[PDB]
RNA sequence: AGGGUGAAAAGAACCCCCAUCGGGGAGUGAAAAGAACAUGAAACCGUAAGCUCUCAAGCAGUGGGAGGGGGACCAGACC
RNA sequence: CGGUAGGGGAGCGUUCCGUGUUAGGGAGAAACGCGUGCGUGAGCCGCGUUGGACGAAGCGGAAGCGAGAAUGUCGGCUUGAGUAACGCAAACAUUGGUGAGAAUCCAAUGCCCCGAAAACCUAAGGGUUCCUCCGCAAGGUUCGUCCACGGAGGGUGAGU
C-alpha cells in the first residue's frame, strides 16, 4: 500500500511534534535524576 | 539601539552530525531555560545529540563570561534554533539492480544565551511605578533620557510598544 | 548630550545604572499638583466635545440611488457631468425630511425642498477586476474597470416648513 | 542571438503570488496551484458581486416585512408596499430598511400617512 | 497562582490603561429603543445610514433577550413549531439578520398536551437509525409521547432551524418541559403571539 | 500470555540463558562485584543464593552440586571455606543491587551487583 | 560533473571554550567579503511577534463582517 | 459589443544592433525587494537601513523572443517517516588496560562454533589491499581509541 496522496505540511508539523514529546518527558526524569544524585544521599544509586 | 546588542552572546555550531530533526528534539527543552538546569538535564539526557549540544552550550556560557562580561548565574537560554546544513548523498545497491539514496544529514545550531539582570535597575524601578506616574516622570526629560530609560525590555516585556508611539512619548 | 552622555555611559560601562541617566535630581510632580495634570492632559487628553450640525435629515435620490444625508457629511455618488471641483450645487429630488420634533414626508417630493450640497472631489474608484472565465474552453479575459465617482459635501437642508409635517404625537 | 527568459518569468509569478496572500496552506506557496486559485479568487469575486445585489434587495426586504408586521394584525409587506405606490412615493427598499432600524419611529409615521389616506 | 510581583501588577494597570484610551475616543453605542437617526457623536464616525446596518456586539448579547412561553397545550404541532422557529430565529424584529442571533429563547410547556390531526398519533413515524446494517429503529408517535414526551417537540422544532453553525446554536434556545411548570421564573416570560388561525384545535 | 510465569528470560533461548547465568555467577563469586544490565542483576539473584545456601550445608553432596554449576572449581572451594565465616548469621538475601547510569552504546539500563 | 574571498593573502598574532574540528573576542581590510568565502529567487526547513482554531463536514475561496490588533495624514480612510 | 474550431484589427514585453565611446551612475548601475501610484490588459512609473558597476528614454532594426502541462528534460528539495530495515537461529560474559569518550579497540579468564573446514598451502585473478607510525572529514549499514579507509615511511633476494 502507498501513500495515494502527499501528507500536507501542517498535519506532519504535528506529528512530527507529537515525536518531539517525548522528549519533554525525559527531559523530566532527567531533570529529577539530577536533582537525586545531587544531595548525594542515595544509596541505590552510584555514579563514578 | 537595542536589547539584542547588550544581553546577548550568539554561539553556532556548523556541520553537526545529527539530524536536524532529532537533534530538535533535545533543543526544544533547553529552550527558556536557566543555564544551570539545561547544564544538568543535558548531561543526564538518553539522547545521542544531547553531548554535542551540551559542548555548545558550555562553550557560548564561557563566551559570555570572557567576552562581554556577564555572570554565569544569570544566564538563561533565550534563543535556540536548529537549521540544516549540508547534507551528504551516497547511492547504495537494492535487491533486484535498484538503488537507493541514503542522506548523511547535518545542521547548524544557534544558541542565543541572554542575561537577565542587564537593565534590572531600570526594569523594577519602571515597575515601581504605577501608569500615570511614569507618564508624569516622562514629562521633565528630553527626547534623550527617554530613549535611555525606555531602551530597556521593559516596553516588550509588558507591551506598551504601539501605546508609547501612540501617547506621543516618542519619535521614529 | 544626555543622549550622548547615557549612550557613551551604556557604550563603555556595560551593566548600566538608573541613577546616571535618571539624576536624583527629579523627584516628579505631585500627583494632584496642576503641574502634574498639565502633562497628563498632554499625553493622554480628554475626548473633545462633538461639532454642533444641525438635527436634520435627507433623502435624496442622485443617479437614480437613494442617499441619506445629514448635513456637514460627504458622500460618494456617481460623476455628475459637467460638474467642476469647489462647484455648488442644490439637490432638487427630495424624498424625506426628518428632524426630532418633525418628519416631513413627500407625495413623491418634498415641494420647494432643496439641499445644498458643494463638490468637492473628481474621482475614480477602486478597481474592479471583472474576469470572464470558462473551465476548459481555454477562455479567459482579464479586464478592470475603475468608475467615475463625484465626492460631495451637504451644507444644508432647506425649504421644508411650509409644507405639511406629520407627527407621532401620543 | 540568444535569450534567456530572465526575470520576465519571475515577476509575472511574483505578481500573481501577491494576490494569493493569505490562502491557507498550498494556495499560498506553489506557484502552479497559486495561478488557479488566483483564476478562481477573481471569478468568484466576479460572480458575487452580482450576487450582492441581489441578496440586499433580499435582506431588505426581510427586515421591512418583519418592522411592518408589528403594527395591524393583518398587515404584510406586501400591503404595505402595495399601498406605498397608490400613494405615489418613491422610497426604496435600502431607505426604508435603514429607516426601519434606524429611526422606527419614522416607519410608524410613513405607515400612519399610508393608513390615514387609505381611509 | 496569581503573582502579585511588581510586574504582573504594572501589566495589569498598563492594560486599564490602554483600555481607558480606547473607550474615551471610541463612539459610544446607542441601543435600538427609540433610537433617533442619528447622535452628534456618530456623525463624525463612519457611513451607517448609506450602508446595510449590521448588529455589533453590543447587541445580541445573551442577557438581553426575550423570553417566551408556549403553553403547548391543544396547540397544532407544526403550526405552532413554525411560530415558534421564527421567534427563535429573530426573523420578527426589525434588526434581523442572518448571520447573527437576534432571536428569543422560548419556553415550550405542557409538552404531553400537544395536538395532531388526523391519524398521525398513531401514523407518523419517529425513525432513528444506529450506524450499523440492520439498525434502523422506528417509533409511532405515541410510544414516543408516553416514553419522552419532549423529545417530539425538539425534534419538531429542530427540523425548522437552520442547519450549521448557527443552526444548532440557535437549538439550546429552545427549553422543554412536559409538566405545565417550567423553572425559569426569574427570566420572566412573556407569552408567545400567535397570529395564525388555525393554530388552536377545537373538540 | 503468561500469567504466574515466573522465569528470566534475558533475551536468550533456554541453552545459553543457562551458560550465561552460570558464567555471570562464577564472575560475582570470583571478584565479589560486577556491572551488568539491570535485567541480567534481577535474574542472577536467585543463582546466587543458591550457591551460597548451598555452601552453608558442606556437605560432600551439596560441594558436588555446586561444582556442577559453576565453571572454576578454585571459586567453589573458596566459597565453602569462606561463606560459613562471612554469612553465619544471615538468614537469606545475600546480594545487593545498586543501579546506575545507562550505558552509552545502546542506552541499556545498568546496574552494579554486590555480593553482600 | 565540479568557474568568480579581496585591489593585495594583508588567509586572522594573542586570550577564552578547547582531545581535534568548530566557535567567540582581538587584530587585517572600504566591507568579514573568513576560506563550504562575490549578487543569492523558489521550493523546502525553522525562530520570534500580532490575531485565531479542540460540537466540527470542508477544491478551502468569495460577497457580508462580529470581536481584537497595527502603521497613519486627508484621522469616515488603509493594513 | 456570449462564444470553441477558426479568421481579421490593435498592442505590450525580453536580449541584442543603429543613433552612442548617448542621458545618467561609488552623491550607488544592472539586479532584488517594496508600493493607499497609472493602465482594458500584457505592463508601466515611483521607492528603498538590500546590492556593488554599469547603462535608460525617445525614433528605428533583428531574433535561440514570452511555459503549467509534452508518462517532456536537468538540477534542487519534499512526502511516505524518524516508519521498514540493519544481510542467518555459531553466543557471548566479566575483570583489568589504553582513551576527552568504550556493548564494539587490546590483554587475561571462562563459555560457545567449524574441524573433507568457517584449517594450512598453491593456480588464475586482483594490484600494494602486506608491515610500522600517524589520523578519525568521507567510507564501515550502530559505535570506533579500530580498519582491507585516509596520510606519510618501508617491504618481495634463487644455477636447483
Ligand atoms: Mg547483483
Ligand atoms: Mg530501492
Ligand atoms: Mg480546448
Ligand atoms: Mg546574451
Ligand atoms: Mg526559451
Ligand atoms: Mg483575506
Ligand atoms: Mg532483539
Ligand atoms: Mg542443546
Ligand atoms: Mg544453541
Ligand atoms: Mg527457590
Ligand atoms: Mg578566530
Ligand atoms: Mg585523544
Ligand atoms: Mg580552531
Ligand atoms: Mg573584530
Ligand atoms: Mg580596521
Ligand atoms: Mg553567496
Ligand atoms: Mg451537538
Ligand atoms: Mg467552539
Ligand atoms: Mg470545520
Ligand atoms: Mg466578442
Ligand atoms: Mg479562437
Ligand atoms: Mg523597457
Ligand atoms: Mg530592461
Ligand atoms: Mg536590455
Ligand atoms: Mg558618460
Ligand atoms: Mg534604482
Ligand atoms: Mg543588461
Ligand atoms: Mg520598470
Ligand atoms: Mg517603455
Ligand atoms: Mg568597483
Ligand atoms: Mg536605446
Ligand atoms: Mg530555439
Ligand atoms: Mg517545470
Ligand atoms: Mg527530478
Ligand atoms: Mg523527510
Ligand atoms: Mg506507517
Ligand atoms: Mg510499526
Ligand atoms: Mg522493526
Ligand atoms: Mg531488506
Ligand atoms: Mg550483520
Ligand atoms: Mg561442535
Ligand atoms: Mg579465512
Ligand atoms: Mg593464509
Ligand atoms: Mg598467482
Ligand atoms: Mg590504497
Ligand atoms: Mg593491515
Ligand atoms: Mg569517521
Ligand atoms: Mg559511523
Ligand atoms: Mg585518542
Ligand atoms: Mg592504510
Amino acid at each position: 500500500a502507498v501513500p495515494k496522496k502527499r501528507t500536507s505540511i501542517y498535519k506532519k508539523r504535528i506529528r512530527k511534534n507529537i515525536w518531539k514529546k517525548k522528549g519533554y518527558w525525559a527531559a523530566l526524569k532527567a531533570f529529577s535524576l539530577a536533582k537525586s544524585l545531587s544531595t548525594g544521599n542515595s544509596k541505590s544509586f552510584f555514579v563514578r | 539601539p537595542e536589547p539584542g546588542k547588550c544581553d546577548e552572546i550568539t554561539t553556532r555550531g556548523y556541520s553537526i552530525s545529527m539530524s536536524v530533526d532529532k537533534a530538535r528534539r533535545v533543543i526544544d527543552q533547553i529552550r527558556g531555560r536557566s543555564y544551570a538546569e539545561t547544564l544538568m538535564i543535558l548531561e543526564l539526557m538518553p539522547y545521542r545529540a544531547c553531548y554535542p549540544i551540551f559542548k555548545l552550550i558550555y562553550s557560548a556560557a564561557a563566551n559570555a563570561s570572557h567576552n562581554k562580561q556577564f555572570n554565569k548565574a544569570n544566564l538563561i537560554i533565550s534563543k535556540a534554533e536548529v537549521n540544516k546544513g549540508i547534507t551528504l548523498k551516497k547511492v547504495k545497491p537494492r535487491a533486484r539492480g535498484r538503488s537507493y539514496m541514503i542522506k548523511r544529514p547535518t545542521c547548524h545550531i544557534t544558541i542565543v544565551l541572554r542575561d537577565i539582570t542587564h537593565f534590572d535597575s531600570y526594569d523594577k524601578f519602571l515597575e515601581s511605578l504605577t501608569p500615570k506616574k511614569l507618564i508624569a516622570l516622562l514629562g521633565l526629560m528630553s527626547t534623550g533620557r527617554r530613549r535611555e530609560l525606555l531602551c530597556g525590555r521593559f516596553r516588550e516585556n509588558h507591551k506598551i510598544k504601539s501605546f508609547l508611539y501612540k501617547i506621543a512619548l516618542f519619535k521614529r | 548630550l544626555k543622549a550622548e552622555f547615557e549612550e557613551f555611559q551604556r557604550p563603555p560601562n556595560q551593566k548600566p545604572q538608573l541613577s546616571d541617566v535618571l539624576p536624583d535630581d527629579f523627584q516628579a510632580p505631585e500627583p494632584g499638583t496642576p503641574e502634574y495634570n498639565d502633562i497628563i492632559n498632554q499625553f493622554l487628553p480628554k475626548k473633545g466635545p462633538p461639532p454642533p450640525r444641525e438635527e436634520i435629515f435627507a433623502v435624496v435620490v442622485i443617479g437614480s440611488r437613494q442617499y441619506i444625508v445629514i448635513p456637514g457629511r460627504w458622500i460618494y455618488t456617481q460623476r455628475l457631468k459637467g460638474a467642476t471641483v469647489n462647484d455648488k450645487i442644490v439637490l432638487n429630488k427630495v424624498l424625506l425630511v426628518g428632524t426630532k420634533a418633525s418628519t416631513y414626508i413627500g407625495t413623491p417630493i418634498v415641494t420647494n425642498a432643496a439641499v445644498h450640497a458643494v463638490v468637492e472631489e473628481q474621482l475614480l474608484d477602486d478597481k474592479v477586476i471583472v474576469f470572464k472565465y470558462k473551465k476548459k474552453k481555454n477562455y479567459r479575459r482579464n479586464i478592470g474597470h475603475r468608475q467615475p465617482i463625484t465626492r460631495i459635501k451637504i451644507t444644508g437642508i432647506t425649504g421644508y416648513e411650509d409644507y405639511p409635517a406629520s407627527t407621532l404625537e401620543a | 542571438t540568444r535569450v534567456k527568459r530572465g526575470y520576465i518569468a519571475r515577476r509575472r509569478r511574483k505578481k500573481i503570488r501577491f494576490f494569493a496572500s493569505s490562502f491557507r496552506g498550498a494556495h499560498s506557496r506553489l506557484t502552479r496551484t497559486i495561478a488557479q486559485q488566483k483564476i478562481r479568487a477573481l471569478v468568484s469575486a466576479h460572480r458575487d458581486r452580482d450576487r450582492q445585489k441581489r441578496d440586499f434587495r433580499r435582506l431588505w426586504i426581510t427586515r421591512i416585512n418583519a418592522a411592518i408586521r408589528e403594527r395591524g394584525v393583518y398587515y404584510n409587506y406586501s400591503k404595505f408596499i402595495h399601498d406605498l405606490y397608490k400613494r405615489q412615493l418613491l422610497l426604496n427598499r435600502k431607505i426604508l430598511a435603514q429607516i426601519a432600524i434606524l429611526n422606527p419611529n419614522c416607519i410608524y409615521m410613513i405607515y400612519n400617512e399610508i393608513i390615514k389616506k387609505e381611509d | 497562582r496569581k503573582s502579585t510581583s511588581a510586574s504582573t501588577k504594572c501589566t495589569e494597570e498598563w492594560r486599564q490603561l490602554k483600555e481607558a484610551v480606547k473607550k474615551e475616543f471610541a463612539i459610544p453605542h446607542v441601543p435600538l429603543d427609540q433610537r433617533w437617526m442619528f447622535t452628534l457623536e456618530e456623525a463624525t464616525g463612519p457611513d451607517i445610514w448609506n450602508t446595510t446596518w449590521y448588529p455589533k456586539s453590543a447587541d445580541h448579547v445573551p442577557t438581553d433577550k426575550k423570553w417566551y412561553v408556549v403553553d403547548a397545550t391543544d396547540l397544532i404541532l407544526g403550526r405552532m413549531a413554525s411560530t415558534i422557529a421564527i421567534h427563535i430565529r429573530g426573523k420578527n424584529l426589525a434588526s434581523y439578520t442572518p448571520s447573527v442571533d437576534m432571536g428569543a429563547f422560548v419556553i415550550v410547556v405542557n409538552a404531553d398536551k400537544v395536538a395532531v390531526s388526523g391519524k398521525k398519533r398513531t401514523q407518523k413515524l419517529y425513525r432513528r437509525h444506529s450506524g450499523r446494517p440492520g439498525g434502523l429503529k422506528e417509533e409511532t408517535f405515541d410510544q414516543l409521547q408516553k416514553r419522552i414526551p419532549e423529545r417530539i417537540i425538539e425534534h419538531a422544532v429542530r427540523g425548522m432551524l437552520p442547519k450549521g453553525r448557527l443552526g444548532r446554536y440557535l437549538f439550546n434556545h429552545l427549553k422543554v418541559y412536559k409538566g405545565a411548570e417550567h423553572p425559569h421564573q426569574a427570566q420572566q416570560p412573556i407569552d408567545l403571539p400567535l397570529r395564525d388561525k388555525r393554530i388552536r384545535v377545537e373538540k | 500470555m503468561k500469567h504466574g510465569r515466573k522465569i528470566h528470560r534475558l533475551s536468550r533461548p533456554a541453552d545459553q540463558r543457562r551458560a550465561l547465568l552460570r558464567g555471570l555467577t562464577t564472575q560475582l563469586l570470583k571478584h565479589g562485584r560486577i556491572k551488568t544490565t539491570r535485567a541480567k542483576a534481577s535474574a542472577m539473584r536467585k543463582y546466587v543464593d543458591k550457591m551460597i545456601t548451598l555452601a552453608k550445608e558442606g556437605s560432600l553432596h551439596k560441594r558436588r552440586q555446586a561444582l556442577g554449576f559453576i565453571y572454576e572449581k578454585q571459586i567453589v572451594h573458596a566459597l565453602f571455606a569462606e561463606v560459613p565465616e562471612r554469612y553465619g548469621d544471615r538468614n537469606g538475601g545475600y546480594t545487593r543491587i545498586i543501579r546506575t547510569l545507562p550505558r552509552r552504546g545502546d542506552n541499556a539500563p545498568m546496574a552494579y551487583i554486590e555480593l553482600v
